[PDB]
RNA sequence: UGAAUGUAUAGGGGUGUGGGUGGUAACGCGGGGAAGUGAAACAUCUUAGUACCCGUAGGAAGAGAAAACAAGUGUGAUUCC
RNA sequence: GGGGCCUUGUGGUUCUGCUGCCGCAGGAUUGGCCAGUGAGAAAUGUUGCGUGAAGGUGAAGCGUCUGGGAAGGCGUACCGGAGUGGGUGAGAGUCCUGUAACUGUAAGCGUGGCACUGGUGUGGGGUUGCCCCGAGUAGCGUGGGACUCGUGGAAUUUCGCGUGAAUCUGGCGGGACCACCCGUCAAGCCUAAAUACUCCUUGGUGACCGAUAGUGGAUGAGUACCGUGAGGGAAGGGUGAAAAGUACCCCGGGAGGGGAGUGAAAGAGUUCCUGAAACCGGUCGCAUGCAAGCCGUCAGAGCCUGUGUGGUGAUGGCGUGCCUUUUGAAGAAUGAGCCUGCGAGUUAGUGAUGCGUGGCGAGGUUAACCCGUGGUGGGGGAGUCGUAGCGAAAGCGAGUCCGAUA
RNA sequence: GUCCGAACCCACUUCAGUUGAAAAUGGAGGGGAUGAGUUGUGGAUAGGGGUGAAAGGCCAAUCAAACACCGUGAUAGCUGG
RNA sequence: GGGCUUAAGUUAUCCGCCGAAGCUGUGGCAACCUGUGUGGUUGGGUAGGGGAGCGUCGUGUCAGUGGUGAAGCUGCCGGGUGACUGUGUGGUGGAGUUGAUGCGAGUGAGAAUGCAGGCAUGAGUAGCGUGUGACGGGUGGGAAUCCCGUCCGCCGAUUAUCCAAGGGUUCCAGGGUCAAGUUUGUCUGCCCUGGGUGAGUCGGGUCCUAAGGCGAGGCCGACAGGCGUAGUCGAUGGGUAAC
RNA sequence: CCCUAAACCGACACUGGUGGAUAGGUAGAGUAUACCGAGGCGAUCGAGUGAAUCGUGGUGAAGGAACUCGGCAAAAUGCCC
RNA sequence: AAACGACUGUUUACCAAAAACACAGGUCCGUGCGAAGUCGUAAGACGAUGUAUACGGACUGACUCCUGCCCGGUGCUGGAAGGUUAAGGGGAACUGUGAGUGUAUGCGUAGCGGUGAACUUAAGCCCCAGUAAACGGCGGUGGUAACUAUAACCAUCCUAAGGUAGCGAAAUUCCUUGUCGGGUAAGUUCCGACCUGCACGAAUGGAGUAACGAUUUCCCUACUGUCUCCACCAUGAACUCGGUGAAAUUGCAUUACGAGUAAAGAUGCUCGUUACGCGCAGCAGGACGGAAAGACCCCGGGACCUUUACUAUAGUUUGGUAUUGGUGAUUGGGACGGUUUUCUGAUUGUUCUGGUUAUCUCACUGUGGACCGUGAUCCGGUUCAAGGACAGUGCCUGAUGGGUAGUUUGACUGGGGCGGUCGCCUCCUAAAGGGUAACGGAGGCGCCCAAAGGUUCCCUCAGCCUGGUUGGUAAUCAGGUGGUGAGUGUAAGUGCACAAGGGGGCUUGACUGUGAGACUGACAGGUCGAGCAGGGACGAAAGUCGGGACUAGUGAUCUGACGGUGGCUUGUGGAUGCGCC
């Protein structure tokens, strides 16, 4: 049997070219009147993920290439 | 994760959408044709690419990272701007 | 032959004219349809249209000859991999 | 599209009707392009092959030695389209059964197929005046279900309840919906093969089991037994080549034994191949009745033996089991009466992700499937991973995105 | 639905039994003993159900949901190996 | 602890010694690093990681080997650093199997109040299930326990006699003493062989119905099925001829 | 053929359960109890032995509930006129 | 003699026989007969071949005397003035596409669609009454009688009403062995009272009660081995001999004692003491003896029970619609032309349609009689009677629904429960970097401010002393002194007098695109930030400004919403939906 990937991994993680393993800042989604400018530029890019954070992704995605 | 809140949940998920007819290019570089094609290659089509690399029965957008001094005239379905500068400046064309 | 009763019918009386009844391990088609379990609780969800049950076949069954796909040129019943 | 209206064409007819004494049709041994036992708007005999069920033929070795026995050793010959197996007193190509090869098949309800008999039977161009083209159907609403789709932007499909069309200048579909375009013609039906399975029958196979295994079942096995019942459910294989299964005598009521016989072997005697351990004892050597012992270990006299190595071992020192689980167990925490047997990290993915190793290499590799009825070999490149990334995406591209061609 | 008291039905106390004579009894007494009595034969009610002068009692010697088989090799962040 | 002040007590000082698997000496083994002809450093270990092997079974190939005796079992004499092992040497046994190199595992057990079998410990211990037997003779290999007899005792609203239900041959006769019988047994409700049960009237059917069951048609119910009429069964009752 | 059982239900040749019928004498109200009848039994390990101790019965000076949670157990009473 | 139950009976097979259940008697509620109720999907059936003196449910429980106050809550019964309220009916309006029109933007006819629905519309709920032998409830403060204690009594607060009769240290009384009396030599028990009823009380009945009870309790007498205080006798075991022959249990074994030590209670370890080998009968101190993977406690899971936990659902009920039809009125919404005057004001006929209501009857009712199938209490057909477009049933729809089902019901914790706590900020503990725990010790926050933000410029306070109208310690003025003790929006700490504290002017940087480089967390994340551009504020400039002297004032993701943009759109164009910010 195929072993499946992970949805939410599927729709959350994204792998570069060179390997490295990416999310969306999380944190302004909403409330963000009282957050600065500073504070929302903080939370608008990209993040490369910590060495066991993205051995996990890579195991939950069954070789999907992310998003 | 223990019970605490795990990675896949806490992170916003990237939304956009996917094009459902996008189609891709088998991009060739101008490096890869002057290797391929060394001798004042004249023509080259996607047959020829595709008999050495290209991947057949796809679209064969030409790339322009190398210098290509030798001359070309490259038939294929689309270009960059660079390619084709550069393919223009070494004495051939494309087309298609 | 034809009740109540009128047409008639229900019913009644002769003939065996043909078929049926029951069984069957798996596979088929149509229908009814769990829970444990997983979700580290649980109710949507899962398990699973599974287990079981009902009706009913055949040597296979079901489907099948476009009120179809496709996307601008085209393919051309169904089934199975 | 068909009907209708016509321009025409039926297989050669003996000659009967109706329409206009035009023409159309029933009619007939005799062609026939066709077409047949089929789904095909259908279903009735005599002749033509090879087979499964049974059979038939089926090659070719003797001499010596040892042994109970020869298939074994030694010597020397044959057959092979046959040396796959299995039996025979031990290990057989030539002893048997067979095997390869051919062969027969009366019979089948035989079965398949062919020939004849017998059975049934054509259209092409024009026209839209007119006529037909599947109705409580399709849609719609509502409450449910199947679709990737869990009610949604909800197409498609389906069940209950309501409501309810058009009909060719028409209906349906292309993911709400509308317009155009494309495709298609629902509400009638029948259709082989490719696919699924094995209670059964025939032949064969196995880096499958070998009596606690393999079926629950190698035997009176779904039996004994248990249960009111549904139901549950065992254990027990092996003498020997051949019963030649121990005549006869002795002790004994017998059982059993002792002589003897058979046998190669009886300590292979039916509780029968082999015959382990726990456990139970007879005999011999040493030690042992002043001694406090996780039972051993080191030091060590003496005795026996000496098969100059081995048995036992007075006496001295040191020394609180095994496992599990715990901060910590000799623990008075758990488990274990003992022995024998059995009893737990496996298997499947053209899964995910590493490593070793081999092949090929800017390329690598096939899946289903086809051929080899001779297999592990060959084809098959459909797909797939690599070959360029960045972006939600359009897209651009050694760049791309946020950005103002910053 | 009187009284005393055998058979019969029961089971209050005590002793024994407790690897029993017995998976509930024996000895000695004790209650009812013409009644709402007791008993033979056959029959009816069946599991979220039966029946219950009501104790969650009984439904084939463990019933706050029988037994059997099946889902099933249920699951166990727990114990053991 | 004995014992110790006549210190073997406290204290200061001095001189010796004892004392570990520590260190040194000597003889082996092993891991890593290092110049690559010195050698240096290192080698307790649970969970755990890594590396390399022993033994069992099947199996391709090669070389074989086995009644002049395979496997398995059991001794003795040896060997390796370990799992282990000899191509040493017997005994038993009676038909297979050895070595090299690969291939595949139902490949290793001490424990799961593990499963099956066999056998210990308790232990020649507890018990031998209410009770009254005694003697004379017989049978027999064997007699408290069998047979016969005489005394005596016991039940007698039942320790008697006869049925139903249930059981199923246990009944009788003969032969038997492996097993069963809580002991023995010559005996038996046990074993083996043979035999034994006779109805017009007795109890059932052939007659009748109760409760209840089933139920032509039928009615009800998606299916499965539920109920029920006409009927048909169904004794525990009615009827029916012998003492 | 067994049948208030050694043959049935209890795993047993089990001090339990099991429906019906016949059921005599003397004493007695009696089918209680005692001893007998019809008839059937001596019971399915025995033989001994004055141990403690346990069970089952018996008797008991003086006292008479002082026992004990509690008069538990036993004794006393008991029948007819 | 007391308590309980009236009595006879029944019950936890196998630890409870009772005071529990039942009972005869009582009351309430339901039921007009296809009864209600119950089993069943239904038909049927029981109820009952009964008929309100009957049947079913509830509570109480012979008999006697009685059974008091409260209808606020909840339930039940009735009612309907208003409010709210489903499906359905039905508007108005909006809107997609679209022939064409438009120099193009755009608009938009017909046709085909989409959206929600002003008005109308039931039960239920709110609401108004009744009902307690319905489920239930039946109080407080202050004080007063001629010893004192209490309160018949008074005032009051509040409630729906505030416990009546009777009983009371009780099967109820904590304190408690209450107090007094009786019984005994001595009585926590008893029985008679008292009333101070923690926390009796009138059909979950109150108080009594003859008779009854293997019920519970106390006393007297008789009687006794129950005892003082045991002794003796016989028996079945035990014991010996012959026969037969288990079991539980078992890591071992050549298995002493004392004081210690050790997983804190040692046959097994230490130091000592004692002890010849082996049996037989006995006893039970130990082997934390055996037996049973403790049943108490906690933790994880389950089961069953409850309810105003959640979510469902059978049943019950509301209306709409189908079955479902004929014939009249009486009231509103229209089209329609033509009295009025498209109209503030009114209309008749002529067609379409809501509501209210009234009759008819080969729809239907499984029904009462008769007849037929048939010589059948089933069933069916015909017919009469009785209803009747109702009911029943199907679908949709609101309400009700522990009758039933599936589940949830946190953790920390000096066991668990109760109480407290759970995120963030400041200080101490914290051992002079950072970090560091306890249910350790102190406090704060979940904001506020259009200025209390930005910039620029100016100023210095609190306290003290002296002089001065109201005026005093302290309003306001003057002189001296005073350096931080004042202040800081807000806890605390670190800061700030160069002021970050007080004031004046102008202002919106409380920006848009960014972020070299860093600090801090396992991570999600939190924090600081130079320089640059655009467009601004202040300043003469230097420059400063991406909120606030600093550090709390906050919430990931999913899902959905609003504004902008227009990247995508399943044949094309729209639409629609999505995407991005
Ligand atoms: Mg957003
Ligand atoms: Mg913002
Ligand atoms: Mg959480
Ligand atoms: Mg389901
Ligand atoms: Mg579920
Ligand atoms: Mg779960
Ligand atoms: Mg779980
Ligand atoms: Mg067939
Ligand atoms: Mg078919
Ligand atoms: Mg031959
Ligand atoms: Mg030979
Ligand atoms: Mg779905
Ligand atoms: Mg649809
Ligand atoms: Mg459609
Ligand atoms: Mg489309
Ligand atoms: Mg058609
Ligand atoms: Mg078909
Ligand atoms: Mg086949
Ligand atoms: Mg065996
Ligand atoms: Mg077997
Ligand atoms: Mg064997
Ligand atoms: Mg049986
Ligand atoms: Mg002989
Ligand atoms: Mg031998
Ligand atoms: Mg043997
Ligand atoms: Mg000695
Ligand atoms: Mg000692
Ligand atoms: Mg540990
Ligand atoms: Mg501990
Ligand atoms: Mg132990
Ligand atoms: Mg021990
Ligand atoms: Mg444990
Ligand atoms: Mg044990
Ligand atoms: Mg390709
Ligand atoms: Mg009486
Ligand atoms: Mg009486
Ligand atoms: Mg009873
Ligand atoms: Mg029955
Ligand atoms: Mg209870
Ligand atoms: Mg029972
Ligand atoms: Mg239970
Ligand atoms: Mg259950
Ligand atoms: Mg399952
Ligand atoms: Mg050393
Ligand atoms: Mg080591
Ligand atoms: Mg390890
Ligand atoms: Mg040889
Ligand atoms: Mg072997
Ligand atoms: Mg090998
Ligand atoms: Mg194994
Ligand atoms: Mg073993
Ligand atoms: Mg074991
Ligand atoms: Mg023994
Ligand atoms: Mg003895
Ligand atoms: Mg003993
Ligand atoms: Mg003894
Ligand atoms: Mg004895
Ligand atoms: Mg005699
Ligand atoms: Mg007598
Ligand atoms: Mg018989
Ligand atoms: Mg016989
Ligand atoms: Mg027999
Ligand atoms: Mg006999
Ligand atoms: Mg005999
Ligand atoms: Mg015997
Ligand atoms: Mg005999
Ligand atoms: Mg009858
Ligand atoms: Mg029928
Ligand atoms: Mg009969
Ligand atoms: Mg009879
Ligand atoms: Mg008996
Ligand atoms: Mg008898
Ligand atoms: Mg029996
Ligand atoms: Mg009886
Ligand atoms: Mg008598
Ligand atoms: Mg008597
Ligand atoms: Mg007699
Ligand atoms: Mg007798
Ligand atoms: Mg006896
Ligand atoms: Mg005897
Ligand atoms: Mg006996
Ligand atoms: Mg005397
Ligand atoms: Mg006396
Ligand atoms: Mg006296
Ligand atoms: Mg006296
Ligand atoms: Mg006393
Ligand atoms: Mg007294
Ligand atoms: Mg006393
Ligand atoms: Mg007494
Ligand atoms: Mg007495
Ligand atoms: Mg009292
Ligand atoms: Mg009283
Ligand atoms: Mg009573
Ligand atoms: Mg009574
Ligand atoms: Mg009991
Ligand atoms: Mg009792
Ligand atoms: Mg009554
Ligand atoms: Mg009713
Ligand atoms: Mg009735
Ligand atoms: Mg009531
Ligand atoms: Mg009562
Ligand atoms: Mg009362
Ligand atoms: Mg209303
Ligand atoms: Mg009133
Ligand atoms: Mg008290
Ligand atoms: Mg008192
Ligand atoms: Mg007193
Ligand atoms: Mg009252
Ligand atoms: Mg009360
Ligand atoms: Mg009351
Ligand atoms: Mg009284
Ligand atoms: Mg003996
Ligand atoms: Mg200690
Ligand atoms: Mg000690
Ligand atoms: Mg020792
Ligand atoms: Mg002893
Ligand atoms: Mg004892
Ligand atoms: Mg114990
Ligand atoms: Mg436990
Ligand atoms: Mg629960
Ligand atoms: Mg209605
Ligand atoms: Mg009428
Ligand atoms: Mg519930
Ligand atoms: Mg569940
Ligand atoms: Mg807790
Ligand atoms: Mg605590
Ligand atoms: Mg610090
Ligand atoms: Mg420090
Ligand atoms: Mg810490
Ligand atoms: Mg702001
Ligand atoms: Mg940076
Ligand atoms: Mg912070
Ligand atoms: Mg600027
Ligand atoms: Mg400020
Ligand atoms: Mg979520
Ligand atoms: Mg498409
Ligand atoms: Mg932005």
């Amino acid at each position: 049997p195929k072993m499946k990937s992970h949805s939410g991994t599927k729709k959350r993680f994204k792998v570069t070219g060179s390997g490295k393993v990416t999310a969306r800042k999380a944190g302004k989604r909403h409330l963000n009147e009282h957050k600065s400018s500073r504070v929302t530029r903080r939370l608008t890019g990209e993040t490369v993920l910590s060495k066991g954070e993205a051995a996990k992704v890579k195991k939950l995605l069954a070789g999907h290439p992310g998003r | 994760a223990g019970g605490q809140m795990p990675i896949h949940m806490q992170a916003p998920k990237l939304g956009g959408f996917h094009n459902p007819f996008r189609t891709e290019y088998q991009v060739v570089n101008l490096d890869k044709v002057e290797a391929l094609f060394p001798k004042g290659g004249k023509i080259t089509v996607d047959d020829l690419v595709s008999v050495g690399a290209v991947r057949d029965n796809e679209l064969v957008k030409v790339l322009g990272t190398g210098e290509l001094t030798v001359k070309v005239d490259l038939v294929v379905d689309a270009w960059s701007k660079s390619a084709q500068e550069k393919i223009e400046k070494a004495g051939g064309s494309v087309t298609k």
